[PDB]
């Protein structure tokens, strides 16, 4: 998983 | 030496190559790429650049740059005389009066060293370090400019012994020029020296103090380039020589705080990289204490967008990005202790009418979440509904980062009862999954998936609305958003399990998924999350997946076979055959495992007419252990579902399991040990040959100390199953394993696995009771762990317990049971007749 966190 | 005629036509060609119209430009370049194949051409190029001073500077430079491209490719077949001539001309004429000419020569020197290699021009480094003292500023400047790019290209080359390490003069020679009057020179010097810090090359480590002193001297330079390079240097020093920098740290961080506020974005970005790199260090917690009140507002102000990002959207790395990452790390370091410096900005930012300020507020709220959760709890009753409301804000960016922040507070949201916060959050969040702006779609769907991992069973009342919005999303999501929709659907499936297995849901969900699956291709990039998605979906639906399993089964068989063929070609000769990403094969194997386990014998019409057993056999000895893990899991699930297709290959498989029955690969050894048990039960008395080749290893494994619970349980269960189908072979061994076997299985549920294992221990007791008589109290404890055993197993427990009671005598049994704990004594007594 590599969910789109903003940084 | 080459001169006179032909030169007119080359000047004509340059003039033509500078044509205003594209038509002549893109018809002249053919003549150039025909002329490169004649190495004498390059002599004319370097000559026009270096010596034909009657022609205009752009034409001369352009000749030089054409010559640059002729070195970027097929420099292999350059003659030695031509190369020496260009080397000589460039390196003599480095300090030309025209800066454009100077930079053309610089990039020629750079490329002639970058292509090719340095030890094929070894006089370069000494020669232009001797030019470095020159009294002509231009020659010194150009030499340094070339040096900087040489260092940037070839750090770990000069570090190595391949060129007798000329760094050992360069580093001190550079260090002298930190003092120099020209800021550009100082910049080049520190930029050269910077490249070797992380390599911790010895030539600099042995002058670390001189280096640090020159850095402190440069700290006061109000030239921006110098401060940029000094910030990069100080950033790298935090990683390598923290020890030597520590005594000075407070001055450093005061400087770097003034530097993060600096009016230049790049300078500020490096000064913030400083904070990110420092917060990772273990000494940090006591360092920054007296500066946090001045640091935190700087990071918060940096977490606002720039006007440039506002206009661009409505970059991969920003001051905002770095500030937020730094604040996240600082949160995880200081935990609740950070809150008094940050909460008062929050309760101002979050209610501001300038929307970018509000945005920075929501982002700060999300960034501190992981570290500060506990101390944040008493404010969440105000914040969470405010964030819900902010999901309605007209500005899209607010909605996006609000989704993410809420996702980061999911764990507290699900602890509260559903109507308070969870149902409102989910309603608004599903609504914004269908938002009109792709940013909001991405953020909302990611946040929703993150939520679904933690809501778990609490989602089942909402499944209708959930699946409606989700299956509708297939029609609007174009590219990136579709992949996260696969992630969300797979998470929903894993999150609710068998509660999804209802035909109306299947009718909603399967047509679009099976459509996408059929139209996606073997070589495609979207189907990796879709394989994980369908693994989840099929493992949840189980038998309800039956009408759809045909294409996915055949496709996955193809994936495994194609991966294995690519891996073969790679292991034979890598140059044309790059290795495949075995992750595809691993998820394909796990998906087939789930298919077998969930659909049962209905998989026979697919296992028969496919090579899945051959491919699986091809996987079980692959050197990547995750492949072996997945393959043993699939072996066991096929054994369970349709053993008739597997029975012929058992003689090939069992030795392989005998080899891989090895606990240093815990995750693999678990699945292998378990497959042995399923196989023994399906085989029956036919297992007699394979018992000794695995029994010694199992006996070693179960007696291994400090061993995880799952492996130990599966080991005991498989030992019991082998003893069930082949009691004579295993029976002499109970002396050596009954104690940990009961120590483990006393803790496990009353499922069919436990039933098989205890039938095994009873069948083995009927052949050799002595190996249990040694330790019978633990067998009594383990039998007492049964709550609801099968009637015949209960008779077997009765026969063992009474048979051993009559063997020991009444008074001896009295003493043997006197120190049972009360639940043990009394359950055993009431349930088996004492």
């Amino acid at each position: 998983r590599k969910r789109s966190r903003p940084y | 030496k080459p001169d006179e005629q032909g030169l007119q036509q080359i000047l004509q060609l340059l003039k033509e190559s500078q044509s205003p119209d594209t038509t002549i430009q893109r018809t002249v370049q053919q003549k150039l790429e025909q002329l490169n194949q004649y190495p004498d051409f390059n002599n004319y190029l370097i000559f026009v650049l270096t010596k034909l001073k009657s022609e205009d500077e752009p034409t001369r430079s352009l000749s030089g740059l054409i010559l640059k491209n002729n070195v970027k490719a097929h420099f292999q077949n350059f003659p030695n005389g031509v190369t020496d001539f260009i080397k000589s001309e460039c390196l003599n004429n480095i300090g030309d009066s025209s800066p454009l000419i100077r930079a053309t020569v610089g990039i020629l020197i750079t490329t002639i060293a970058s292509k090719g290699e340095l030890q094929n021009w070894p006089d370069l480094l000494p020669k232009l370090c001797s030019l470095l003292d020159s009294e002509d500023y231009n020659t010194c400047e150009g030499a340094f400019g070339a040096l900087q790019k040489i260092c940037e290209d070839s750090a770990e080359i000069l570090d190595s012994d391949v060129l007798d390490r000329p760094l050992n003069i360069m580093i001190p020679k550079f260090l002298q020029f930190f003092k120099h009057s020209s800021p550009k020179i100082r910049s080049h010097a520190v930029a050269c020296v910077n490249q070797f810090i992380i390599s911790r090359t010895q030539a600099l480590m042995l002058h670390i103090d001189s280096f640090i002193e020159n850095l402190f001297a440069l700290a006061g330079d109000e030239e921006p380039e110098v401060r940029k390079n000094v910030c990069r240097a100080l950033v790298m020093l935090l990683e390598v020589r923290m020890d030597r920098l520590l005594p000075h740290m407070h001055n450093i961080v005061e400087y770097m705080l003034q530097r993060t506020q600096d009016q230049d974005e790049n300078v500020a970005l490096e000064a913030c990289e400083f904070w990110l790199t420092l917060a990772e260090q273990p000494i940090c917690k006591d360092v920054l204490v007296r500066h946090l009140p001045k640091l935190i507002p700087v990071l918060v102000n940096g977490m606002k967008y720039s006007d440039i990002d506002i206009i661009l959207l409505k970059s991969d790395w920003n001051l905002r990005k770095c500030s937020a990452a730094a604040l996240d790390v600082l949160a995880n370091v200081y935990r609740d202790e950070l809150l008094p410096h940050i909460l008062p900005l929050l309760k101002e930012l979050l209610f501001h009418h300038e929307w970018v300020v509000k945005e920075s507020g929501i982002l700060v709220l999300g960034a501190i979440a992981e570290g500060c959760m506990q101390g944040m709890i008493p404010y969440l009753p105000e914040l969470i509904p405010h964030l819900i409301q902010c999901l309605s804000d007209k500005k899209a960016l607010v909605r996006s980062i609000t989704c993410w922040t809420l996702s980061r507070y999911a764990h507290w949201v699900v602890s509260q009862p559903p109507d308070t916060y969870l149902k409102p959050l989910m309603t608004e969040l599903l609504k914004r999954i269908l938002d009109s702006n792709k940013r909001v779609q991405e953020a909302a769907c990611s946040a929703f998936a993150t939520l679904e991992e933690e809501a778990c069973t609490e989602l089942v009342p909402y499944l209708a609305y959930i699946l409606d919005t989700l299956v509708f999303a297939f029609s609007k999501y174009q590219h990136k958003n579709l992949l996260i929709l696969y992630d969300a659907i797979g998470t929903l499936a894993d999150s609710v399990g068998h509660h999804l297995n209802k035909p109306e849901y299947i009718q909603m969900l399967m047509p679009p998924l099976i459509q996408k699956w059929n139209m996606l291709k073997d070589e495609d990039k979207d189907l990796f999350p879709l394989l994980e998605c369908l693994s989840s979906v099929a493992t949840a639906l189980q038998s309800g997946f039956l009408p759809y399993c045909e294409p996915v089964y055949q496709r996955c068989v193809n994936l495994v076979q194609k991966t294995l063929a690519q891996a073969m070609l790679n292991n034979a000769q890598p140059d044309q055959y790059e290795a495949p990403d075995k992750d595809f094969m691993i998820v394909a194997l796990d998906l087939l495992s789930g298919l077998a386990e969930g659909l049962g014998g209905n998989i026979e019409q697919l296992v028969a007419r496919s090579n899945i057993l051959t491919l699986m056999y091809q996987c079980m000895q692959d050197k990547m252990p995750e492949v072996r893990q997945s393959s043993f899991a699939l072996l066991g699930d096929l054994t369970k579902a349709c053993f008739q297709h597997v029975k012929p290959c058992i003689a090939d498989f069992m030795p392989i399991l005998g080899t891989n029955l090895n606990p240093e690969f815990i995750s693999v050894c678990n699945n292998a040990t378990w497959a042995i048990g399923e196989i023994s039960i399906q085989m029956g008395i036919e297992m007699q040959p394979y018992i000794p080749m695995v029994l010694h290893q199992l006996v070693e494994i179960i007696n291994r100390p400090n061993t995880p619970k799952t492996l130990l349980e599966n080991t005991a269960i498989t030992i019991g199953r082998l003893g069930y189908v082949c009691p004579q072979e295993v029976a002499p061994m109970l002396q050596q394993f009954i104690r940990p076997w009961c120590t483990s299985l006393r803790n496990i549920r009353d499922n069919e696995e436990k039933d098989s294992a205890f039938r095994g221990i009873c069948t083995m007791i009927s052949v050799n009771p002595s190996g249990v008589i040694q330790d019978f109290i633990f067998f009594c404890d383990a039998v007492a762990s049964w709550i609801n055993p099968k009637d015949d197993l209960r008779d077997m427990f009765c026969k063992i317990l009474h048979g051993f009671k009559n063997q020991v005598g009444d008074e001896n049994w009295r003493r043997f049971s006197d120190q049972f704990p009360l639940p043990l004594k009394e359950r055993l007594a009431a349930f088996y007749g004492v």
